[PDB]
């Protein structure tokens, strides 16, 4: 739904790198370019970003 | 006045309207086979140890 905010396997926070990945992508880097510059090291962390679903933009669209 | 049997037929027609074959080319596919899954060029480590 909405981003966790720390990683499951290591507790490293990754609540606040949302909307930079989303804004390195813009900008054309790689998700691997991309996942580096925010510093998501571990394949454990990438994982987190790399495969996130954002559907509370998706329920965030029907009537109040 | 009327109207009599005649002599038997000799022989039958058969018409049928038929259009022909064409070469065999058998073109199989536009992009065609399995192509393969393969290594995104160059990749690079994406991470070290410490120390
Ligand atoms: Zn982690």
């Amino acid at each position: 739904m909405i981003i966790p905010v720390r990683c499951f396997t290591c507790g490293k926070i990754v609540g606040n790198k949302w909307e930079a990945y989303l804004g390195l992508l813009q900008a054309e880097y790689t998700e691997g370019d991309a996942l580096d510059a925010l510093g998501l090291k571990r394949y454990c962390c990438r994982r987190m970003l790399l495969a996130h679903v954002d559907l509370i933009e998706k329920l965030l669209n029907y009537a109040p | 006045g009327g109207l009599t049997c005649a002599s038997a037929p000799q022989g039958t027609l058969r018409i049928l309207e038929g259009p022909q074959q064409s070469l065999s080319g058998s073109p199989l596919q536009p992009i065609p086979a399995s192509p393969p899954p393969q290594i995104p060029p160059g990749l690079r480590p994406r991470f070290c140890a410490f120390g």
